[PDB]
RNA sequence: GUUAAGCGACUAAGCGUACACGGUGGAUGCCCUGGCAGUCAGAGGCGAUGAAGGACGUGCUAAUCUGCGAUAAGCGUCGG
RNA sequence: CCCGGCGAGGGGAGUGAAAAAGAACCUGAAACCGUGUACGUACAAGCAGUGGGAGCACGCUUAGGCGUGUGACUGCGUACC
RNA sequence: GUAACGGGGCUAAACCAUGCACCGAAGCUGCGGCAGCGACGCUUAUGCGUUGUUGGGUAGGGGAGCGUUCUGUAAGCCUGCGAAGGUGUGCUGUGAGGCAUGCUGGAGGUAUCAGAAGUGCGAAUGCUGACAUAAGUAACGAUAAAGCGGGUGAAAAGCCCGCUCGCCGGAAGACCAAGGGUUCCUGUCCAACGUUAAUCGGGGCAGGGUGAGUCGACCCCUAAGGCGAGGCCGAAAGGCGU
C-alpha cells in the first residue's frame, strides 16, 4: 500500500491596493 | 474584529465546562422477552409492550 | 574549528528556569518570560531586605505602646522617663516582655514613673 | 555560493522583512560571513636565538 | 489484575473523543456497555470496540470471570497530523489538519 | 427538655501550584564508502574509418538503474 | 492462539544480551496535550512577585523540633528592548 | 459622578506666640565580612604587619578572569564491575562556575602546563522546522426537488433494480476540429483522494480493447512568408538577395 506524501506552493503576492480615500489626505 | 492578546489555558478551560453530555439514566425492560430498550421505543426485534409489531 | 553552542544553551536554561518555580502560567515554562520574572524577584528582595527592619521596629513600637497606656501611660513620656533612669533595654526585648510576662513590664514602668516624675 | 543574485521579493507592499539575496550569510544554505583562505604560519627567528 | 487495549492511529480528534471517555470511567462493564450502545456519536462505536476487545483479553490470556471487573484508567492521546491544502478567494491558499489519537482502556477485577 | 442570642468544619461545575507516569516532536551525543584544500607524478585533446550528447531496443523476466547494439549484461585469439 | 469487517489496530506465545531494539525501528531534549495524588479556590478588584504568616498533608526524630509541598490574611510594588 | 482638605471626620483635630517630649531615611553610630590606594616597618626580594582613607554610575578608558571545540604532553591516564549524552538530588566559590552521587544509555573520554579560534544570543516586521490561539467557531461552491418497496452488505439519505414526482429540450441532446494522453471495458480493494458515509468512483491493483485501395495524414501544386549556390554589401559576428 502506498505511503502518504505532502506538497506547498507560494502565491505571487498580488499588488493589492487600498481602494477607498486617503486617511489624511491633501 | 480579532483578539489583542493570547487566551489563557485556563480560560479555553473555562468555557468547556458547560460542554460535557448526559446518558440515559435508564433502560425499561420488555415484559415478555425480557431486553432493554429506550422508554416508548420498539425493540431490537419488534416488541413493544408485550404485543409483536411486525419484526421485519 | 567550528563550534557547536548544543549543550551550554541547554545548560543555562535550564538553570533560570530551576529557579522560576511556583510562578503562575508561562512565567514557569518560557524562558523570555521566566528571565524577566527572576531579575524582577531579585530587585524585590534586595528592597525587602531593608523595609524588613522597619515594619518589625514599627510593630514593636504599637505592642510597647498598648502595655503602656494599660499601665496608665503614654509611650512617649515611658520612654523618656526610661531614658532618664538610665536604662538600656531596647524595644524588641519590651515588646516581648509585655506580651510575656505582665509584672516584669509592670515594675519597669513603676521605675519610670519614679524617675519622670 | 551556487545561487542567482535575484531579489526574492519586492523591497514594499508584503508584511515580510526586507530581503536583496538568497545567498546571505544570515540565511539557511547561505554564505560564511568571514570564510577562510589557505594559509601559511611559519614565523621568524633570528639565529642567535636558536 | 490490570488489561490494556489500544486503538493506535484512530481517525478522529482527540477532544472529540474526550467527551465519551468521562462517560464510563469507573463504571462497571456490564452498564458502560449499554451506556455506549445508546450515544448516538461516532466515537462511541470505536470507544466500544477497544472495550469489548480488552474484556477478550481479560477473559483468555489471563483469569475468567468478567462479571466483576471495572474500568479502572481511560485516556486518550494525540496522534500524527495529516497536513492538506484547501484553496481559497484571490489565489491564496490554506493549510488543513487531520487529527488522530490514541486510545486506551485498563480494566481490573479488582 | 423547650425556646432565644452568638459563633461555625464538611461542596468543586471548573481552575491553580508541586510531584509521578505518558503522548507528540526530532534537538543533543556517537558514526560514515560524501564533500573541501593541497604535495609529488602523468596526460594535456576527441572528430568524415562519423565525435561530444541523446532516442529506441537487448535477460527465465512488470518496471528502474549498470553494461551492450539485431553477433545486443555479449563473439574470437593470446596471456594471468 | 484470542478480540475485530477472512479489516486497521491490539493481547498472549516465541527469537534475541536487550522488543521501553518490531521495521512510523540507536539515544531520544523543549515548546504543546493528557491521566493520578496533596494543598488552595464560588462577598472578591490591578505587571501576579517580594517581606511577614496561621492551617493542612507527608517524612524523620527520643519530647525537643526539624525537612518538603501548598498557602488563607497582610505591608510594598505601573513588563523587557 | 460628591470632585477647589487624599478620605473619615473636626469648633479645635483651625490660626498666632512660647516650651518640653516622641516618630521619622540605604544619613550617623554599634557588631561581623570583602576589596582598592597611600605612609611607616619587617622579608630588609615574593611577601608579612601597623595604621589613614576610599568603594552610585551611561558614552568611554584601564585591569583581572570562567567556559566551549581542535593541536602537543598521549602506544600516558579513566572506562563493559559501565564512556559521551539525557533527567533528579546534595555540597561548594564574590561571579562566569566546579565537585559527588540515584535513574536512563550502551562505547567512548581526557589531569596539568602551553598553542589556535567558524569561541558564548532574547530582540534585527532575522532564516529553517515543529507546535499553540481564535474554535470544535465560519463554511461544505448556483433555491432544477424529491418519496417509497426490494437486494447486497459488518454497516445504506447517496450504490443496484422497481413505481411515482420534478428540470432542460437552437440544450443541460447527438457528431467533430484544436488540446489531453488510457481517463475506455471487465474482475477485485476501501488505507490515502471524493469538502460527510460509502458496498460506489474519472481513486489503488490485474487483465482486455483501436483492423482501411475509397475517411484523414503522407503525396502533386502554389499564397503571405522563410531559407538561399554563385552575387552585392559590412571591424569580426553578420545584412540583403538571383
Ligand atoms: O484638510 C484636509 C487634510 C485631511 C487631514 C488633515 N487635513
Amino acid at each position: 500500500v502506498a505511503v502518504t506524501v505532502y506538497e506547498a506552493w507560494r502565491q505571487l503576492g498580488y499588488k493589492g491596493s487600498w481602494w477607498w480615500p486617503r486617511i489624511r489626505g491633501p | 474584529a480579532v483578539q489583542q492578546n493570547k487566551p489563557t489555558r485556563s480560560k479555553r478551560g473555562m468555557r468547556r465546562s458547560h460542554d460535557a453530555l448526559t446518558a440515559v439514566t435508564s433502560l425499561s425492560v420488555d415484559k415478555t422477552s425480557g431486553e432493554k430498550h429506550l422508554r416508548h421505543h420498539i425493540t431490537a426485534d419488534g416488541y413493544y409492550r408485550g404485543r409483536k409489531v411486525i419484526a421485519k | 574549528a567550528r563550534v557547536k553552542r548544543g549543550v551550554i544553551a541547554r545548560a543555562r536554561h535550564k538553570k533560570i528556569l530551576k529557579q522560576a518555580k511556583g510562578y503562575y502560567g508561562a512565567r514557569s515554562r518560557v524562558y523570555r518570560v521566566a528571565f524577566q520574572a527572576v531579575i524582577k524577584a531579585g530587585q524585590y528582595a534586595y528592597r525587602d531586605r531593608r523595609q524588613r527592619k522597619r515594619q518589625f521596629r514599627q510593630l514593636w513600637i504599637a505592642r510597647i505602646n498598648a502595655a503602656a497606656r494599660q499601665n496608665g501611660i503614654s509611650y512617649s513620656k515611658f520612654i523618656n522617663g526610661l531614658k532618664k533612669a538610665s536604662v538600656e533595654i531596647d524595644r524588641k526585648i519590651l515588646a516581648d516582655i509585655a506580651v510575656f510576662d505582665k509584672v516584669a513590664f509592670t515594675a519597669l514602668v513603676e521605675k519610670a514613673k519614679a524617675a519622670l516624675a | 555560493v551556487t545561487g542567482s543574485g535575484k531579489k526574492p521579493w519586492r523591497q514594499k507592499g508584503t508584511g515580510r522583512a526586507r530581503s536583496g539575496s538568497i545567498k546571505s550569510p544570515i540565511w539557511r544554505s547561505g554564505g560564511v560571513t568571514f570564510a577562510a583562505r589557505p594559509q601559511d604560519h611559519s614565523q621568524k627567528v633570528n639565529k642567535k636565538m636558536y | 489484575m490490570e488489561t490494556i487495549a489500544k486503538h493506535r492511529h484512530a481517525r478522529s480528534s482527540a477532544q472529540k473523543v474526550r467527551l465519551v471517555a468521562d462517560l464510563i470511567r469507573g463504571k462497571k462493564v456490564s452498564q458502560a456497555l449499554d451506556i455506549l450502545t445508546y450515544t448516538n456519536k461516532k466515537a462511541a462505536v470505536l470507544v466500544k470496540k477497544v472495550l469489548e476487545s480488552a474484556i477478550a483479553n481479560a477473559e483468555h490470556n489471563d483469569g475468567a470471570d468478567i462479571d466483576d471487573l471495572k474500568v479502572t484508567k481511560i485516556f486518550v492521546d494525540e496522534g500524527p497530523s495529516m497536513k492538506r491544502i484547501m484553496p481559497r478567494a484571490k489565489g491564496r491558499a490554506d493549510r488543513i489538519l487531520k487529527r488522530t489519537s490514541h486510545i486506551t482502556v485498563v480494566v481490573s477485577d479488582r
